[PDB]
RNA sequence: UGCUC
């Protein structure tokens, strides 16, 4: 729990969730389902562009 | 809003059509698959659900020659409506001599 | 007494299970962050951090581990003359005997694009094509198959057939795939070395 | 001006399971909006994760910057590493109820009509396969009634479209080859597949699996890109399930109780090993007994009961192999790799 | 010969030791040379026919000769889920204090069968919780369970000490909204059995709701499901292949369902036959008996489909059947008006 | 006329490694008019076959027997006289390998075409002469008739 | 009060511990002649790995009891044989062995293969998704290092371990490990004196 | 706690068929016929009525009345 | 150890940090001796289906 | 400490 491991080398991030997995074969493999209340809490910035 | 019409690619080929059906079921699906699987003039007809969590199908028809792949999908549905109406009044009959003989 | 001893054995392996998980994330530990600092550059040379050489090229030969068809080679020649074959099918041109088909391997080798690639690799697919060529020239042995194209039943002609066409086909594959399966400059190939190593 | 819009379709999202082996153990995927509340994904993609949907919780980050955003998506692709640094080999490939679909699908006994073989076509013409024809294969027996083959409903997953440029070409050996066919296997477990059309052997662990190389699944990968791969891999996840659904595949008690037969080999088995270890018991204790190399007279006798042991236990296993009916669930299952072994049959 | 086998395979579906074959339908134009499997809406109605062999009170048995598989399970899933009914959905309680749980309550009044009669109301449009008289029944509930005034000492029995300490259903009194009492006699709006226990009570302990039951189909939720069990099975047909007879009969006899096979004496022996497959249920039985296994042939009737629909009560199960061919119709008008408007 | 072959033969064996698959079987065949044997995966539910039967077996480009080898796309509703009225069991497949035979280390003049229909293996093994015409990568019509 | 969902984790009282995977509705559950479906549909593929027959056994006798209305013992090193329930199985007219002819309630074909079905003791346990699911937004910080909390009852956020940073080094994205371990978790700007250091 | 009033499998009202199956244990049935007297054909309503376990009576003797 | 169901005859009164009960807790059909001998079968954790 | 994986 010290600085270097516990501080440097890994430290906790946010914009992450952590959730129970289940099956689903209806998606393709480079697709991943993310439910509606998580997607609602983690934010992406966008920059208003033309 | 509920059956939607596609056609195969941006060449707009009436040989191979893609309904999107809305608020449906494998019940109506393998029905109308059924009833239109005996039309002649159909290559290939299959319907399929897109996810279980939303509530819609996607049927696929082509036909053999020129057909639009259209009136093949309102033959079947007539046909089904008839075999219905047909179906209802033998059944109204068989239960009306039935309670009749009963009693 | 048969429940006792599997149960038995099922504990063993469960705690022999448990020490292994802490001993190879431990292995694993020391192994990334001894390996951590190796990468490949763009001369071919990989280098640590401070500047010094590890090795002059990366494997002896520079290929791409996870581009590695083979059992430690980079190509399969026989699957891939194989598929080169059956995608190219070429019905209107004469199939190639022993001499052709070492005269036109000879001549499109010695082109520009084949100088760049590796001694090795070329040596490997002149071998190839002389003991395709063999084969052929066996098989037209057997069954008195003539080079000049005029035996009378022509199936014989499938048994080995070869055209210049797939030939190039299969030359220019092998090249493209012998390029594209090298080391890409930049890959922190120490940290996968660890990590394949550790799992 | 920045806006903090919620996650929607086509964001790169990473996702990792937080015991991590090899770098397999996080990917950069596409995240789709779903109304559930857990994380799904291809199930093909649990061998790198290690996975077994059995409570396992997993992490998801969302990238804050464009160029971190990028970079994700293109080392980390999905479609990108479908092979492991360490030997190459594919991770991303079938797996159980997809390897046993797919071996019952390519038997020799599966003949389906019009209807069914359209229906099964039709599974996968979902999401980017909607805008392509289906090239319905031509059936093999027509005359007497036309039945088209399972082989090539298979093979329609390779080539869906005309269109399409795949073009695949294997020839390997399966897992229950006899070694002398030479494509003529009683068994059919020689796999031969030229331009996209299966053309002779089943499909199994060997050919659709993670096991090794000569997968189909890695000739596409090799042959005609990512893309390719990952859209053949798509809808054999999508037809695999419907027809497995639609055919029924179930197994109970009555498919692991012993034979007559069966009962007695293994009763005269365990007799004569039983005699056999006697003996060596009484050579032991009463007189000499050959002491084999290398080793102390009780080991010697530890090395030959072990031997009679396994004797017994292979012998038993053979005959229950020998005796057990085909269509069997643990047998077609350990035959097509998919899950189990005959060790595990014989055991139980 | 190859006709017999096309022809069974094309009529019949048989069940094997391991495993059943013919299962899928192949009467379809281009899948056999010698027939003609066109569509023949003539042919359809000739060969098409109904047969009710049971109807009583929430039961009913009949079976269909010439459909098919897929409109029979067309019919029998619009029956499982798209016929709709009426159900409890909002519980507004008042001071409830007995010992079952508020949301277990509701849920349970949710399953709780409603007799009237779902043609005569009209689903609730989204939101509009007040509801209205046209879209909405009300049913109170009001229980106060106190201790009896006149009991024996010991009394050791709930029923002789407390008084209304099991809540049933009969309790619920339906409160007409506006003109609901003069279309609907007295009577005609109350729970179907009646007889349902809610829940138990203790003397202290009061349940005092109100409950707004709309119009809704079994797809959304199960509380709506009228049909308790709605199936279908092919109807068996035995053959024997070679005349069994001895006491070998008797073991035919005992293997198939006891009224199928029956046993006769037409020369003083003992000889079987199929006296009424209908009975039969497939318990495959006949398979470990080895000398018994190549002297009879299995098998199920592609195009004879015995329907077995028990209710719950809320109507009769022969308006429920025309209730579902009456949305399946009214599903392909919706469909063919939208096409339609399309073109 | 598209026929690339055709000789009656006669059966010598149903299984010789055992009733593997129910609907499949590989039968063995000889011919009479030459040494050209036949191992073929046939369909016994639908077309039985037994030990000592005889049939003509035909292995043709196509399918009409005007010569029209427009094979684009098979329509099996379109009625029309072909080749098929004349045969009981039509096959459709494709000529997958031919093959040298390996036992004869000089002089040898025997060959082997490996068809695949759907996955049923035909090897039809014989003299070369009597192959005329196949080549790989080329769909062809079997058609199959029993004889008294 | 809470329903079973997706990600629910069910036991079988045999260690075949399990997620829900999806919820289909009960017209396109499969069903037999008598008209049952299944509440709970399992994979066979679980059974082999695991060699659990005493699941099968326990199904058997579970469905033999339930048509002769009685309790099997499961009793270990005892209990009732299978002998006896394929008995009383036979007796009511069901298969000996738990098969039955069952009809595909999507198609509405038979099933070329019959299943087993029979009562099987579920018992539900407490992981939930509901408590498990967690998703953190910017959110606090620790005070002596300004770091996501560690707890979802702390609001905290995942953690990217020694692990996740040896695999993101060998996918060698330097600016998306830039990004999540110095912007988007302790991210500051100091000032520091370029003559002292 | 208290007996379902539909079936988990099928949805047969059962709550309604509980006192009366006790009343059937209060006489001489047993198991077997008395659900089969409820009319209780298919084995999941025998397994509904037979497994279910009578404990609304022991909460109610906690309760505060 | 983790299974979800009743508790106790009390578990109305008891008032914990954290408690899971079961809305129809069911007895299992094939019960063990030792299920007997424990009472498990009158505090069920678990349904037949 | 208990766990989950
Ligand atoms: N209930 C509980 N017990 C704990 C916890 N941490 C430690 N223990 C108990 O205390 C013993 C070990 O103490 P440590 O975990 O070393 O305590 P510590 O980390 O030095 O204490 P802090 O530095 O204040 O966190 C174990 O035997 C545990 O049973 C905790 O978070 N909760
Ligand atoms: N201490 C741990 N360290 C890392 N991973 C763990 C640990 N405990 C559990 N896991 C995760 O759970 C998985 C272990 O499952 P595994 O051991 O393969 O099956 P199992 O638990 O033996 O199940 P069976 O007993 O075979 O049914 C793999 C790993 O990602
Ligand atoms: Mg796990
Ligand atoms: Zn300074
Ligand atoms: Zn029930």
């Amino acid at each position: 729990q010290g600085r270097f491991r516990g501080n440097l080398s890994g430290k906790r991030v946010d914009f992450s969730g952590r959730t129970v997995i289940s099956p689903d074969p209806n998606l393709r493999i480079d697709e991943v389902a993310v439910p509606v209340h998580v997607a609602k809490i983690l934010t992406f910035p966008e920059k208003v562009n033309k | 809003k509920t059956a939607l019409e596609m056609v195969q690619a941006a060449g707009t080929d009436r040989h191979c059509v893609t309904f999107v059906l809305h608020e449906e079921d494998h019940t109506l699906g393998n029905s109308l698959r059924y009833m239109i699987m005996k039309n002649p003039e159909v290559e290939f007809c299959g319907y399929t659900t897109t996810h279980p969590s939303e509530s819609k199908i996607n049927l696929r028809i082509q036909t053999r020659g020129t057909l639009p792949a259209v009136e093949p999908f309102q033959r079947g549905l007539n046909e089904l409506m008839n075999v219905c109406q047909h179906v209802l009044d033998k059944f109204e009959a068989s239960i009306k001599d039935y309670k009749d003989q009963k009693a | 007494t048969e429940f006792f001893f599997h149960t038995m054995a099922g504990r063993e392996g469960l705690v022999d299970t448990a020490v292994k998980t802490a001993e190879t994330g431990y292995m694993q530990r020391r192994l990334v962050k001894s390996l951590e600092d190796l990468c490949s550059q763009y001369d071919l040379t990989v280098r640590s951090s401070t500047g010094d050489i590890i090795q002059f090229i990366y494997g002896g030969d520079g290929l791409d581990p996870a581009a590695m068809e083979g059992k430690d080679e980079p190509l399969e020649f026989k699957r891939v003359l194989d598929n080169i074959k059956a995608v190219f099918p070429c019905p209107s041109e004469p199939a190639l005997s022993k001499n052709e088909l070492i005269l036109t391997t000879e001549s499109i080798m010695k082109k520009s694009e084949f100088l760049c690639c590796q001694d090795s690799f070329l040596q490997e697919i002149k071998k190839f094509i002389k003991g395709v060529s063999e084969k052929i020239k066996k098989t037209r042995d057997k069954y008195g198959i003539n080079d000049n194209g005029t035996t009378e039943p022509r199936v014989l002609y499938q048994l080995d057939r070869i055209t210049p066409t797939q030939v190039e086909k299969f030359l220019e594959t092998c090249r493209d795939k012998y390029m594209r399966a090298q080391m890409e400059p930049g890959s922190a190939v120490g940290a996968l070395c660890a990590q394949s190593i550790g799992e | 001006d920045i806006v903090e819009r919620h996650l929607i379709d086509g964001d790169v999202v990473l996702f990792n399971r937080q015991p991590s082996l090899h770098k397999l153990s996080i990917m950069a995927h596409l995240a789709r909006v779903k109304p559930h509340r857990t994380f799904r994904f291809n199930e093909c993609v649990c061998t790198p994760y290690n996975a077994d949907f059995d409570g396992d919780e997993m992490n998801l980050h969302l990238p804050q910057t464009e160029e971190a955003k990028a970079e994700a998506l293109v080392l980390m692709g999905t479609k990108a590493n479908l092979v492991t640094p360490r030997n190459g080999e594919p991770l991303i490939a079938a797996i159980q109820d997809f390897l046993t679909g797919a071996y019952l699908l390519t038997l020799k006994d599966t003949f389906f009509d019009r209807a069914k073989a359209c229906q099964i076509i039709a599974s996968i013409l979902v999401g980017k396969d909607e805008k392509i024809k289906v090239r319905l294969p031509p059936p093999t027996i027509l005359k007497p009634v036309t039945l088209w083959t399972g082989k090539q409903i298979f093979s329609v997953i390779l080539r869906p479209s005309d269109d399409n440029p795949v073009r695949a070409n294997l020839r390997t050996k399966g897992k229950q080859y006899c070694g002398k066919g030479e494509d003529l296997c009683a068994n059919d477990s020689y796999v031969t597949i030229q331009n996209s059309e299966l053309m002779s052997g089943s499909m199994d662990k060997g050919t659709l699996g993670s096991g090794s190389k000569n997968n189909i699944f890695y000739i596409l990968l090799r042959d005609w890109g990512q893309n390719e791969a990952a859209d053949a891999m798509s809808r054999l996840a999508r037809l695999a399930p419907v027809y497995l659904s639609n055919r029924g595949f179930s197994i109970g008690i009555g498919d692991v109780t012993p034979g007559q037969g069966l009962l007695k080999a293994k009763y005269e088995l365990l007799n004569a090993g039983y005699k056999k270890c006697d003996e060596y018991i009484e050579a032991l204790n009463t007189g000499k007994l050959q002491q084999q190399p290398g080793c102390t007279a009780e080991e010697t006798l530890e090395a030959l009961i072990l031997k009679e042991l396994s004797v017994i236990r292979d012998h038993a296993g053979s005959a229950c192999l020998r005796e057990l009916d085909k269509s069997n669930s643990p047998l077609t299952m350990a035959l097509c790799g998919s899950k189990g072994s005959f060790i595990n049959i014989s055991q139980m | 010969a190859a006709s017999q086998a096309v022809e069974e395979m094309r009529s019949r579906v048989v069940l094997g030791e391991f495993g059943v074959r013919n299962v899928h339908t192949t009467d379809f134009p281009g899948n056999y040379s010698g027939y003609d499997d066109a569509w023949d809406q003539d042919r359809f109605e000739k060969n098409f026919r109904v047969d009710v062999v049971h109807m009583d009170e929430n039961s009913l048995e009949f079976d269909m000769v010439g459909i098919d598989a897929a409109i029979a399970n067309a019919f029998r899933r619009i029956l499982l889920a798209e016929v709709p009914t009426m159900a409890v959905e909002k519980v507004l309680v008042y001071n409830n204090t007995s010992i079952v749980q508020d949301e277990i309550l509701a849920h349970r009044l949710g399953l709780i069968p409603i007799h009237a009669d779902p043609r005569l109301f009209e689903y609730r449009n989204q939101g509009d919780e007040e509801g209205t008289e046209i879209d909405t029944l009300q049913f109170r509930l009001q229980v106060r369970c106190t201790r009896n005034p006149h009991a024996a000492k010991d009394s050791s029995d709930p029923n002789e000490l407390y008084v209304n300490h099991k809540v049933y259903t009969r309790h619920m009194t339906w409160i007409p909204l506006g003109n609901q009492a003069d279309l609907f006699p007295e009577g005609t709006i109350r729970p179907v059995h009646d007889d349902i226990l809610i829940a138990q009570l203790r003397p202290g302990q009061e349940i005092d709701l109100l409950m707004h039951c709309v119009k809704g189909i079994g797809k959304d939720h199960a509380k709506f499901s009228p049909v308790a069990t709605a199936s279908y099975r092919l109807l068996p047909d035995i053959t024997l292949l070679e005349p069994v007879e001895g006491e070998a009969a008797e073991e035919l006899s005992r293997c198939f369902s006891p009224g199928v096979i029956e046993v006769q004496e037409v020369q003083g022996k003992k000889v079987a036959r199929v006296a009424n497959p209908r009975l039969d249920t497939f318990s495959r039985e006949i398979f470990r008996n080895e000398k018994l296994k190549k002297v009879v042939r299995l098998a199920r009737v592609r195009d004879h489909y015995i329907f077995s629909v028990e209710s719950t009560g809320v109507l009769p199960p022969d308006v429920l059947v025309s209730e579902a061919i009456k949305v399946l119709m009214g599903k392909c008008r919706r469909f063919l008006d939208e096409l339609d408007a399309v073109q | 006329a598209g026929i690339l072959f055709e000789d009656i033969f006669d059966v010598k064996d149903i299984d010789p490694e055992g009733k593997k698959f129910d609907r499949v079987s590989r039968l063995h065949c000889e011919s009479e008019s030459f040494k050209m044997d036949l191992i073929l995966d046939v369909n016994i539910q639908i077309y039985p076959v037994d030990l000592g039967d005889k049939f003509r077996l035909v292995i043709a480009s196509t399918l009409y027997e005007d010569g029209t080898l427009d094979d684009g796309e098979y329509n099996p509703t379109d009625d029309r006289p072909s080749r098929a009225d004349q045969f009981e069991y039509v096959m459709y497949g494709k000529v997958y390998r031919i093959e040298g035979d390996e036992t004869s280390t000089e002089a040898a003049t025997r060959l082997s075409a490996y068809v695949s229909y759907g996955g049923l293996l035909m090897r039809l093994q014989g003299d070369a002469n009597n192959l005329h015409g196949f080549e790989v990568d080329s769909r062809v019509y079997l058609l199959m008739k029993k004889l008294a | 009060t809470r329903r079973p969902e997706i990600g629910d984790k069910f036991s079988s009282r045999h260690g075949q511990k399990g997620v829900c995977g999806l919820i289909v509705p009960q017209e396109d559950m499969p069903f037999c002649d008598s008209g049952i479906c299944p509440d709970i549909i399992m994979n066979p593929h679980g059974f082999p790995s695991r060699m659990t027959v005493g699941k099968l056994i326990e199904l058997l006798a579970g469905k033999a009891g339930v048509l002769d209305g009685r309790f099997h013992y499961g009793t270990a090193f005892g209990g009732s044989k299978v002998k006896d329930v394929c008995e009383d199985l036979v007796r009511h007219g069901y298969n000996y062995l738990g098969k039955d002819y069952v009809t595909s309630g999507i198609t509405g074909e038979p099933l070329e293969a019959y299943i087993y079905f029979g009562p099987v003791y579920y018992q539900k346990l407490k992981h939930m998704v509901l408590d498990k699911m967690h998703a953190r937004a910017r959110g606090p910080r620790a005070v002596l290092t300004r770091q996501p909390t560690e707890g979802r009852s702390r609001d905290g956020g995942l953690r990217l371990g020694e692990m996740e940073r040896d695999c993101l080094i060998g996918y060698g994205a330097s600016m998306l490990l830039l990004e999540r371990l110095m912007i988007s978790s302790d991210a500051f700007e100091v000032d520091v004196c370029g003559q002292c250091g | 706690m208290i007996i379902p009033v539909r079936c988990f499998t099928c949805g047969k009202i059962v709550g309604n068929k509980w006192e009366a199956y006790l009343g059937l244990l209060q006489a001489e049935y047993t198991e077997g016929d008395a659900l089969d007297a409820l009319g209780l054909k298919r084995y999941c309503c025998r397994r509904m009525l037979l497994a279910h376990v009578d404990l609304i009576e022991k909460l109610l003797n906690y309760a505060p009345l | 150890k983790q299974a979800m169901g009743t508790i106790g005859y009390n578990q109305r009164n008891r008032i914990d940090t954290l408690m899971y009960l079961l809305a129809y807790p069911q007895k299992p059909m094939v019960k063990t001796k030792t299920i007997e001998l424990i009472e498990f079968e009158k505090l069920p954790a678990g349904q037949n289906a």
